[PDB]
RNA sequence: GAGGUUCGAAGACGAUCAGAUACCGUCGUAGUUCCGACCAUAAACGAUGCCGACUGGCGAUGCGGCGGCGUUAUUCCCAUGACCCGCCGGGCAGCUUCCGGGAAACCAAAGUCUUUGGGUUCCGGGGGGAGUAUGGUUGCAAAGCUGAAACUUAAAGGAAUUGACG
């Protein structure tokens, strides 16, 4: 059972906000993993990437503590990456999913060239880069599938990108920032400023502002 | 040396006083067994040790009020101080000490008000590197 | 994003800063959207409606926002001729 | 050190000049 | 930086030419040495006569005798 | 020194629009500048620019909008033979769905789409998208 | 790993600049480098001030001062506790605080 | 910052700009039509002089030259206003 | 805000501004504030344009008023000169106050006693109380401030250019905001002055 | 070639040390000093090629100019000159910041780089072997410059982390 402490939390559980597009729109911090659990019930299948044991050194032996990465996505728009370090593998994983859940974003997908059917690839050639490593996502005509290393494939397959050729380099071994560079790749699809956008925004109220009556609850 | 106080005492002590300022006094053995009433202090050492600050904070209070403290009179006292005010704080009677340039600001406004303006002295500036 | 059948794809259309026309992040938390009221015209009194008004993070952390609030506000007839 | 091996070789080569030039 | 110009097709070619005698993997292949040095004269395998059997001692971390042939 | 007066200018009008600058002037000016900026005007990539006529070279002052992500310049003007035009617009523009390689052919300065309608090649200048 | 942006040195805009040999180790150092105390010690010191002010033939009398420009190489500056050895944030804070 | 109407710069903030940096390059110099006490004759002296400006008459000497503007001699007037 | 007619600057108001010295800025000048100044005198003290000073003041009003629920406006002061002030507009409007320590992520944290997801900050000095501004980067928090000439404008919706130095002047601003925010909508005529004096708004030093 | 103030490789003794052909001492040659030829290298270091464009603050200062508001002086003013307050060019520099960079340390620039090309010079391609051998050349010579391979080798290294020992 909930006890949503955040207002954005409260609004979610009373069928008040209709689709999380209404959150992303206003750039609001999700801070309760259960929110995304309302709003993508089922779907949202969660793949561990790696369990790499870090370990810090001390007067007696080495503190060893695990780092789990988890990827999350619904093969349809939304994906996330969660990195949690803990003393134990099951704690890490369980509590990384909780972050991945939080830090999911939508990916804008576009179109090869002929403007027909449904969106199978990335709009532009976005890049994303995490400390050395960098990953470029090139648009892709249908049927091609994903054309990358395992790890970005496992994040892109999740995003509901169907097709993409990539170009990556740095120290691609270092999985964390194989995956975190190609987090910021697929974040920056929706940051790509194309003509297709280019219309002045109509603008709308806000969840806090429309439903300010229900937050001062009755 | 032997005895500086522990935070089980420092916290409980401060919290009794916050809640029973009127009940306590500046003796030991009185407020000593007030603490037996208003609390469930298990050990005699602690029971007794607590009336430690219960006194050391009354000896402070009469002399002065703590910068951070729990009290009922002080909060009541603070409200009274706030209410008192001059009839007009900013009225400044008639005649403000105004720079000629400040007079210039008014002119752009186009407002007209009483005031003599004085500018004097060399442009010394501020500070001596 | 239409296609053959004028078909509006893309699960949302983002907001877009008023000051830079630059598209405002999904997780750009230093965003704003300032709502500013108008008056009756005669007496005073917010009664009526609303000058909504957004700004990105980058412009905030640059230090501007208020330069770029004014200029918009005084275009929109809220502020006037200082 | 660096300085005292560059100075080793610039003494040692000078011995191969001397050794060589005999023949 | 790089030379970048439009009638610079040589300064470029001749740049990317010599800055291969600093590659290691080509200075095997294109110099001479290799063909001259490897008993296998550029040849995949080769035949030879066993002149004695010699045990070789493996490199420290792994102790053992390796059992080879002088050919 | 000033070798190429585009690269000069286009750096400074990419390099404002990052900062969100409302408008910028471009110091040297040229015909080629004007003629390639007026291309950017049509697809929206900038607003109206107003060229000063200092008696010597020219200055321009470009109204920017938010819309230009980058404009750049291919510095040597390679000769584009129409079969290559694709291979370029593959590896020099973010998608096949927008992005404009401004170049300079037989029939004036223009984007790559307009050289393709007229079926001409010619010399690449730059690209905005 | 440039420790001091400056290089503990205070050159900038030059080249070889006068070397000066220390007042302890006799060790050679640049002028811009090197710690430069300048002591204005009283001659008589704290104790004798009043022995000497009795025995003075003259009346009142200010007494002089030695104006020595001490002038240490960094080695002796650290060994003999003129400066010390600070934290990474602290290394920067160039004020001189009594 | 984010809105400087470069094309219509207020008159003050070109005079605090180096001559060539301005919106249009103009000079920061001038000629002055100079009296001097003896003769009534007026010479057309250029502020930034370089040379010594002698009187059309003879004896007197108008302008010692210095770094920037010219040093007028002792008691003589001038007239900017033109163009 | 740009008071085209009715909500103009008036005369009784101006004399307050002069009396307290709210136009007498600091010696130095953060450039973001060269829109809101006319001269420096000699000595080297900058002079704020009481006209812009006000327009802005209303601009904050328009924005606070905008807030449907008046008790989701955080009102901060860390420096003491506002301490009293903020409590008193907060009581006047029915907004929510923070005097003393901007406490650890009252904007972030779903566990600390204090969080608050307020929809607008108001601050005495951006210079001093400069956490909440920065926490207001992690939530989508607009932000009114009571800037000086020497004040950075990282993270401010809107800057009200003032003194925010001599307690005397500070209060005034916390008044006029309070005043306007109740004139706009609330419960004041426009024609008549307040029951409420300034004297209530600008702190007292140890005095009696 | 001139000269021999000190200091001082080398060099001589005294100590110290298990030893010190080292440091710590006491002597003192070449040289450090001059004038005339060569040599042509530094951690010759901002470990940042040169020219050119663009992008933020804020303080200071050297020079020049410009403007202003000061006055000490300096005289009846002056001219000055000396301080004050500004602006302007180009100099040496400082701080500060989520520009933007940057593996990192850091960097108004190392910024404008998968959003890849303003011009151009040099130059690196795992570590050693090796700056060696050999060849050529310059040099009176130390040496300078040009400059390989077989062989061996898995890391050597850089930036930051905890350790832990000084
Ligand atoms: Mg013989
Ligand atoms: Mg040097
Ligand atoms: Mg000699
Ligand atoms: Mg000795
Ligand atoms: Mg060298
Ligand atoms: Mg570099
Ligand atoms: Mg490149
Ligand atoms: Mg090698």
């Amino acid at each position: 059972e909930w006890m949503p402490v955040t207002k954005l939390g409260r609004l979610v559980k009373d069928m008040k906000i209709k689709s999380l597009e209404e959150i992303y729109l206003f750039s609001l911090p999700i801070k309760e993993s259960e929110i995304i659990d309302f709003f993508l019930g089922a779907s949202l299948k969660d793949e561990v990437l790696k369990i790499m044991p870090v370990q810090k050194q001390t007067r007696a032996g080495q503190r060893t503590r695990f780092k789990a990465f988890v990827a999350i996505g619904d093969y349809n728009g939304h994906v996330g990456l969660g990195v949690k370090c803990s003393k134990e593998v099951a704690t890490a994983i369980r509590g990384a999913i909780i972050l991945a859940k939080l830090s999911i974003v939508p990916v804008r997908r576009g179109y090869w060239g002929n403007k027909i059917g449904k969106p199978h690839t990335v709009p532009c050639k976005v890049t994303g880069r995490c400390g050395s490593v960098l990953v470029r996502l090139i648009p892709a005509p249908r049927g091609t599938g994903i054309v990358s290393a395992p790890v970005p494939k496992k994040l892109l397959m999740m995003a509901g990108i169907d097709d993409c050729y990539t170009s990556a380099r740095g120290c691609t071994a270092t999985l964390g920032n194989f995956a975190k560079a190609t987090f910021d790749a697929i974040s920056k699809t929706y940051s790509y400023l194309t003509p297709d956008l280019w219309k002045e925004t109509v603008f709308t109220k806000s969840p806090y502002q429309e439903f300010t009556d229900h937050l001062v609850k009755t | 040396m032997g005895r500086v106080r522990t935070k089980t005492v420092k916290k409980a002590a401060r919290v009794i006083i916050e809640k029973y300022y009127t009940r306590l006094g500046n003796d030991f053995h009185t407020n000593k067994r007030v603490c037996e009433e208003i609390a469930i202090i298990p050990s005699k050492k602690l029971r007794n040790k607590i009336a430690g600050y219960v006194t050391h904070l009354m000896k402070r209070i009469q002399r002065g009020p703590v910068r951070g403290i729990s009290i009922k009179l002080q909060e009541e006292e603070r409200e009274r101080r706030d209410n008192y005010v001059p009839e007009v704080s900013a009225l400044d009677q008639e005649i403000i000490e105004v720079d000629p340039d400040t007079k210039e600001m008014l002119k752009l406004l186009d407002f007209g008000s009483l005031s003599n303006l004085q500018v004097t002295q060399p442009t010394v500036g501020m500070n001596f590197k | 994003m239409q296609n053959d059948a004028g078909e509006f794809v893309d699960l949302y259309v983002p907001r877009k800063c008023s000051a830079s026309n630059r598209i405002i992040g999904a997780k750009d938390h230093a965003s704003i959207q300032m709502n500013v009221a108008e008056v009756d015209k005669v007496t005073g009194r917010f009664n009526g409606q609303f000058k909504t008004y957004a700004i990105c993070g980058a412009i905030r952390r640059m230090g501007e926002s208020d330069d770029s609030i004014l200029r918009l506000a005084k275009a929109d007839g809220i502020v006037s001729k200082n | 050190r660096a300085k005292w091996r560059k100075k080793r070789m610039r003494r040692l080569k000078r011995k191969r000049r001397k050794m060589r030039q005999r023949s | 930086g790089k030379c970048r110009g439009l009638r610079t097709a040589r300064k470029l070619r001749s740049h990317r030419r010599d800055h291969k005698w600093h590659d290691k993997q080509y200075k095997k292949a294109h110099l001479g040495t290799a063909l001259k040095a490897n008993p296998f004269g550029g040849a995949s395998h080769a035949k030879g006569i066993v002149l004695e059997k010699v045990g070789v001692e493996a490199k420290q971390p792994n102790s053992a005798i390796r059992k080879c042939v002088r050919v | 020194v000033r070798m190429n007066v585009l690269a000069d200018a286009l750096k400074s009008i990419n390099n404002a629009e990052k900062r969100g600058k409302r408008q910028v002037l471009i110091r040297p000016c040229s015909k080629v500048i004007v003629r390639f900026l007026t291309v950017m005007m049509k697809h929206g990539y900038i607003g109206e620019f107003e060229i000063i006529d200092d008696h010597r070279a020219g200055k321009i002052v470009v109204n920017l909008t938010g819309r230009l992500n980058k404009c750049g310049v291919i510095s040597p003007r390679f000769d584009v033979q129409l079969k290559d035009l694709e291979k370029w617009q593959n590896n020099l523009l973010p998608s096949r769905q927008f992005g404009f390689i401004v170049l300079t052919t037989s029939a004036g300065i223009m984007d790559h789409e307009e050289a393709r309608r007229k079926h001409t090649g010619g010399k690449i200048l730059g690209f905005f998208f | 790993t440039k420790k001091r942006r400056n290089n503990g040195r205070a050159k900038k805009g030059r080249g070889h600049v006068q070397p000066i040999r220390c007042t302890n180790c006799a060790r050679c150092v640049p002028k811009d480098k090197a710690i430069k105390k300048f002591v204005i010690r009283n001659i008589v010191e704290a104790a004798a001030v009043r022995d000497i002010s009795e025995a003075s033939v003259f009346d009142a009398y200010v007494l002089p001062k030695l104006y020595v420009k001490l002038h240490y190489c960094v080695s002796c500056a650290i060994h003999s506790k003129v400066v010390r050895n600070r934290s990474r944030e602290a290394r920067k804070d160039r004020t001189p605080p009594p | 910052p984010l809105a400087k109407d470069l094309l219509h710069p207020s008159p003050e903030e070109e005079k605090r700009k180096h001559k060539k940096k301005r919106l249009v390059q103009s000079p920061n110099s001038y000629f002055m039509d100079v009296k001097c006490p003896g003769c009534y004759k007026i010479t057309t002296v250029f502020s930034h002089a370089q040379t010594v400006v002698l009187c059309v008459g003879c004896s007197t000497v108008l302008c010692q030259p210095t770094g920037g503007k010219a040093r007028l001699t002792e008691g003589c007037s001038f007239r900017r206003k033109q163009h | 805000s740009g008071a085209l007619d009715v909500l103009q600057m008036k005369e009784e108001d101006v004399l307050k501004f002069l009396a307290a010295g709210t136009h007498l800025g600091g010696t130095n000048l953060d450039f973001q504030m060269e829109q809101y100044i006319y001269k420096r005198k000699s000595d080297g003290i900058y002079i704020i344009n009481l006209k812009r000073t006000w327009e802005k003041l209303l601009l904050a009003a328009r924005a606070i008023v905008a807030i449907e629920n008046p008790a989701d406006v955080s009102v901060i002061s860390s420096r003491n000169t506002g301490q009293r002030a903020v409590l008193k507009f907060a009581a006047a409007t029915g907004a929510t106050p923070i005097a003393g320590r901007f406490t650890p992520g009252t904007f972030t944290n779903q566990i600390q006693a204090a969080f608050r997801e307020p929809r607008l900050l108001v601050v005495t000095d951006p210079r001093a109380d400069h956490q909440p501004l920065t926490e207001a980067s992690y939530v989508n928090l607009p932000t009114i401030a009571l800037c000086n000439t020497d004040s950075p404008l990282r993270y401010v919706d809107i800057a009200i250019p003032c003194n925010n130095k001599g307690a005397h002047s500070v209060g005034l601003m916390w008044w006029m905001l309070a005043r306007e925010v109740l004139r706009m909508r609330g419960t004041i005529s426009r024609e008549h002055p307040w029951e409420v004096m300034p004297d209530l708004y600008f702190y007292r030093d140890p005095e009696e």
